[PDB]
RNA sequence: AAAUGGAUGACGCUUAAGCCCCAUGUGCGUGAUUGCCCAUUAUUCCUUUGGUGAGGGCGGCUAUAUGUGAGAAAGUGUAGCCCUCCCGAUGUAGACGUGGCGUGGGGGUGAGGACGAAGCCGAUGGCGCGAGCCUCGGAUGGACCCGCCUCUAG
RNA sequence: UCGGUGGUUGUGUUCUUCCUCCUUCCCUGUCCGUGCGUCUCGACGCUGGCGAUGGAAAU
């Protein structure tokens, strides 16, 4: 299966916005707080300072969700899950769970070879391998 | 921009013609010598009456 | 006086001193020369095998004069030239020639 | 229209040549209409200056906009003086405006021009079908000045190419702000 | 006026002429002068072979913008070069089939050079290497 | 072409009206940058004379006058400065130039080098061309006789800019940097 | 400079004798003190290897009373707790030029530091720098393009002296040995000057008639 | 005329790099009307988000198997039903909104697990403006646990 | 533009503009034509370098 390809696809921004000082504190996590501080010059857009998160990063609506091999991502569970992706092959990505045991994956990975469903964590060299 | 300009004007082909025959060499040079005779005959008489 | 943006560059070539000798360089194309430390690929890596070596070239294209002197701006395709550059050599090439 | 310029320009030269053979001269009629340009921002304005920007549609820094040149019109131009670049405009002036920076208002929309048709469908007068009956209507006056200049948006034009002098102190001190008569075709040359 | 599908059209500067020489700016053969013979079929590149005798450089194609065409013509009325064909680069030691190819076109291009009442000063002009010694500048020229 | 300071010519009227039909017509002379400034120096000159005011005022001409030659002459310039502590200060100066124009803007730069005074601060009373033997100063005096020489000394002779080098070499002119 | 083994044993191997970079010897006698030093700071940020010779010729505009007290006033400057961290009063032309040119650099980065390294300043002519090649002049800061005729100036060297310099008589003595041995050279060599004048001369009437001719044209013969 | 050594910011500058004025590309008494540098400003192009928003399509007959192809919902709000166009976007105290994120438990529905659940570790990458979600590896562990709609709170 | 042709504005005690109506030369560029079987997204020419299943290239 050969997806639809984007043109061009376009990251406004790559690095995180992580919080302010957290590599000060080993107790401080690195997601986002906002600051309130009457003084704080994160929050009074100070020219050197780190950047706060606001509407305008928004991504393209056009290329929105689309992993960089040009696919989405729908996680699947077992079997029967894999007949939803049959039609909109070229759209969706079959990803199999972190809990469905080697046992059950066997079969997963098997009929989805027959139906020509990408796995995102299958086996490659069955993706390889042409029919 | 020349389509467009004529899709406003339609008269505009016609007014650039005339400043193309205003830019020739030969009329521009009677003009020139035609209008100095004119100012020159209208001096001497207006003063002389 | 506020600082340096670095999406764009100030070239000073040899016996220009003229913003009009400067504007007959616009549109050539501008390359700097460095080496490595271990031989990567190149252009006829497989074709030409003499060409293997440690150097390494950043190209670039002159986009308009700068000041009245005679320097010229540069911009370097997609990415910014290293800050390593400054104050050494760069190449000033004579195509594409309009001549 | 052409041929009504060139007929009036024609008539305007040989007066003043009458007069200046017999040696007398002859009294130009009084301009009639203005092109106003707004040279400053939007900050720290005296609330009668600020009323009375809004009141000619001059929101935002290098907006312009037509006036005419009646006494009531005129004392409101000499209270926003130093916000203001103002004088008479051309016939080049007026067209290049209209033709290159015109942008209608239909039902509330800023609407660029691009054919005669949405211009005969915005003004339903018949008067006013064509780019050059706007033009027209805004060179040599005409009844229906207030109809037209209100039916566009406010020009918007980018700062002059060359810079400018002083925005504060008036231009006869050489600064920039106040009238300027005619030499503000060359002002406006290099911001459309 | 000449349709662009029409093999005879072509967008090149009005320097760059059949018998025209011309100073070759990059690849192997930089430096030296050639004489431009036509240009292909298409909007394609020109076809230079400059005497392999003076120059050294046999026929090949290069492009109009790594080249500066002078002021200096010869006249190409007596060759023919109908020979020259875009197949013929297009098969990609020397096939001898070339070398009587460039062997015949050089004999008439040398005679043609000849011909041309200053042709001892144009054939030493063609051995000539042009390079930029410190302290010159190419701006200030006038080819 | 080098001086600002065109010569203007300015002529007006006080709009007609009743009470005061046929209105007197001025003169006025003025040295101005441009047309604008000339009109706006007319108008002040109107109000504290005439009592005149712009608002009810007509401009009939504003014309620029021309010269005769391009010969040498003498010219004097009565000029008149104002400033605080010493009230209006009258003097008349005497100039070597080619034109009516170029003899004011010469007085205008000389004021302000020698008093400090501003363009808007001078008012320009006359300006005429007079013969020799009848000028006064002797800065001026010096160039009239025949067969007057002198030569130029310490001279600064900065080359073309398009030479224009930075380090030569010292017993040459070889240009080794630029 | 002072190579090691390390340096003599890889150029044994690979076959090097010498190498000389590219540089420019500056002869500084009769220069505006300021201006030249800041033609010679933007040339340094560009890349450029100098040697300034004659340092104690530099001259300074205004009397040598007021220019002995300028440096007076400066000398009276020191760090009250502990002199020998307060700031350094060099005393000879050639340090007080450099001085000035580090002023002229940003110092406290590693690009201006690196700069400021591609500068030597010597007094006089030394012996190593005489036989290098033709030295420059800088016609923007040669003084008699700068000061007046009427101006008093001051001589660096002669102003050094006075507040602490101790080679005045040192650096005279070298410099008129120098005149002396580079005078006899020059007036030597007077006859392979002359012969190879004679040659370029009677080369004419040997050449080809046609290249006498394009060499007429152009102003060369 | 004052109390640590020291400030036109420093160096320095005197045919100024000082004071008062005048000009400007290629060619300054023969090209009349832009010498050049720097913004979160102005014009213009692309993308996001919100509207006192403005328009348009939505009754699926053109023809077509595999060894030019996918969608189309009458809709506040989502991975927005889709396509054009116009106008705004910073903000302390404060107000309001969100098919906005996350945690323990109840009612429903659908799965996962000894071929390895929860927990723990990470130069494991991918997605989202973000709160976060998910895959990967463990030369970790050894028995339970989660997706979605709703109800509830120590 | 030229030469004539009668109405017009304005000085001065006739001429000065502008018109309409012919006569000479001189310049430039005229007319017609192509809606879709409801809507949307998708389709990336020529020349060379690199890549032939590898501890491979490229992003
Ligand atoms: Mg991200
Ligand atoms: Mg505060
Ligand atoms: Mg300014
Ligand atoms: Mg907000
Ligand atoms: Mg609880
Ligand atoms: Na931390
Ligand atoms: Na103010
Ligand atoms: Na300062």
């Amino acid at each position: 299966v050969k997806p639809f390809v984007p043109r061009n696809i376009v990251k406004k921004r790559t690095k995180k916005f992580t919080r302010h000082r957290c590599e000060l504190f080993p107790q401080l996590s690195s997601s986002w707080r906002k600051p309130r501080g009457e003084d704080s010059p994160v929050r009074r857009r100070y020219k050197g300072q780190k950047a706060m998160p606001n509407k305008g990063y928004g991504s393209d609506r056009r290329t929105k969700y689309i992993t960089p091999s040009g696919f989405k991502n729908f996680p699947v569970n077992n079997v029967q899950d894999l007949y939803m992706l049959l039609m909109q092959n070229r759209k969706y990505a079959g990803v199999i769970s972190h809990t469905v045991g080697a046992k059950a994956r066997k079969a997963i990975v098997r009929k989805a070879h027959e139906l020509d469903v990408r796995l995102i964590n299958g086996n490659a060299k069955l993706r390889r391998v042409d029919v | 921009n020349r389509r467009l300009r004529l899709r406003l004007n339609p008269f505009q082909k016609k007014e650039k013609a005339m400043a193309k025959g205003m830019q020739n060499k030969k009329n521009r040079e009677a003009r020139h010598a035609a209008k100095v005779v004119r100012l020159a005959k209208a001096r001497k008489n207006v003063a002389k009456a | 006086l506020h600082g340096q943006n670095k999406n764009t560059a100030l070239v000073r070539i040899e016996n220009v001193n003229t913003t009009e000798d400067a504007k007959w360089y616009v549109g050539k194309r501008v390359c700097y020369v460095y080496h490595g430390y271990k031989i990567k690929r190149c252009v006829r890596w497989s074709k030409a095998p003499a060409r293997r070596s440690n150097t390494r070239a950043i190209w670039g294209r002159i986009t308009r004069p700068h000041g009245t002197s005679g320097t010229v701006r540069v911009k370097f395709n997609g990415s910014s030239v290293p800050a390593s550059a400054i104050g050494r050599r760069i190449r000033v090439y004579l195509y594409p020639s309009r001549i | 229209y052409s041929r009504e310029y060139r007929s009036t320009e024609k008539k305007l030269a040989g007066l003043r040549r009458n007069a200046r053979q017999h040696g007398n001269y002859y009294l130009e009629a009084k301009p009639k209409v203005a092109v106003v340009t707004r040279i400053r921002g939007i900050a720290k304005v005296p609330p009668k200056q600020r009323k009375i920007l809004q009141l000619l549609r001059l929101r935002q820094i290098f907006n312009t906009v037509f006036v005419r040149l009646n006494k009531p019109m005129e004392n409101m131009l000499r209270a926003v003086e130093p916000y203001i670049a103002y004088g008479y405009p051309s016939l080049s002036t007026v067209r290049a405006m209209v033709y290159k920076r015109g942008h209608l208002k239909i039902n509330g929309q800023r609407v660029k021009i691009t054919d005669n048709q949405m211009i005969k469908d915005k003004y339903h007068n018949d008067d006013i079908v064509c780019a050059e009956d706007i033009v027209n209507q805004i060179y040599a006056c005409g009844k229906h000045f207030r109809t037209v200049t209100n039916g566009l948006w406010p020009f918007k034009l980018a700062p002059p190419a060359g810079g400018m002098r002083q925005k504060r102190r008036h231009f006869v001190e050489g600064g920039d702000y106040g009238n300027r008569d005619t030499l503000i075709n060359r002002f406006l040359a290099r911001m459309i | 006026k000449v349709s662009r599908k029409s093999p005879e059209y072509s967008t090149v500067r009005k320097s760059c002429k059949p018998g025209t020489i011309a100073i070759i700016l990059a690849g192997r053969f930089r430096g030296r002068r050639a004489v431009i013979l036509k240009q292909l079929p298409k909007n394609g590149p020109l076809v230079i072979s400059g005497p392999m005798k003076y120059s050294g450089v046999p026929i090949r194609r290069i492009d109009s913008r790594y080249i500066i065409a002078t002021s200096t013509r010869v006249d190409l009325t007596g060759v023919d070069t109908s020979a020259i064909t875009p197949e013929i680069f297009k098969r990609e030691t020397v096939s001898d089939e070339r070398a009587q190819l460039q062997n015949a076109i050089d004999t008439a291009l040398i005679q043609a050079i000849k011909k041309d009442p200053l042709g001892k000063e144009m054939a030493g002009y063609l051995h000539s290497v042009f390079t930029i010694k410190p302290g010159d500048a190419p701006h200030r020229l006038k080819w | 072409v080098r001086p600002h300071l065109r010569h203007y010519c300015v002529v007006g009227r006080e709009t007609p009206s009743e009470k005061n039909p046929q209105p007197t017509v001025y003169k006025f002379e003025v040295f101005a940058p441009n047309f604008v400034v000339a009109k706006s120096r007319f108008w002040r000159m109107m109000r504290e004379k005439n009592k005149v005011k712009s608002t009810h005022g007509d401009v009939l001409s504003c014309k620029v006058v021309k010269d005769r030659k391009l010969a040498a002459r003498n010219y004097s310039v009565d000029i008149a400065y104002y400033s605080q502590r010493c009230g209006y200060t009258h003097m008349v100066k005497e100039f070597r130039d080619v034109c009516k124009a170029g003899a004011v803007s010469q007085a205008y730069n000389d004021l302000a080098s020698r008093h400090r005074a501003r363009y808007h601060n001078i008012e320009v009373l006359g300006v005429k061309s007079i013969p020799n033997h009848e000028v006064r100063r002797l800065n001026v005096a010096q160039f009239h006789p025949h067969n007057l020489s002198f030569p130029l000394l310490q001279r600064r002779v900065k080359a073309p800019r398009k030479d224009r080098v930075i380090f030569v070499k010292k017993n040459s002119k070889r240009a080794v940097v630029a | 400079v002072l190579p090691s083994r390390r340096s003599l044993n890889r150029s044994s191997r690979k076959g090097f004798k010498k190498h000389r970079p590219d540089i420019i010897v500056i002869d500084l006698k009769d220069h505006v003190l300021g201006r030249a030093a800041a033609i010679v700071a933007k040339q340094l940020l560009l890349g450029k290897k100098i040697t300034v010779v004659r340092c104690e010729k530099l001259t300074i505009a205004g009397s040598e009373i007021r220019n002995k007290i300028k440096y007076l006033q400066f000398l009276r400057k020191r760090k009250l707790s502990n002199p020998k961290l307060g700031p350094f009063h060099h005393r000879s032309p050639s340090d007080v030029f450099i001085r000035t040119v580090r002023s002229m650099l940003p110092r406290y980065t590693k690009r201006g530091q690196r700069a400021l390294r591609q500068l030597v300043a010597y007094e006089g002519v030394p012996v190593n720098v005489v036989r290098t090649g033709g030295r420059v002049v800088i016609p923007k800061a040669q003084r008699h393009n700068c000061y007046r005729n009427e101006r008093r100036f001051t001589v660096l060297g002669n102003m050094c002296k006075h507040v602490g310099w101790k080679y005045s008589d040192v650096v005279e003595k070298l410099e008129a040995a120098r005149i002396e041995k580079s005078g006899r050279h020059h007036k030597k060599m007077e006859k392979v000057r002359v012969a190879w004048k004679n040659a370029r001369k009677e080369a004419l009437k040997k050449m080809p008639q046609k290249n006498v001719e394009v060499l007429k044209k152009f102003g060369l013969a």
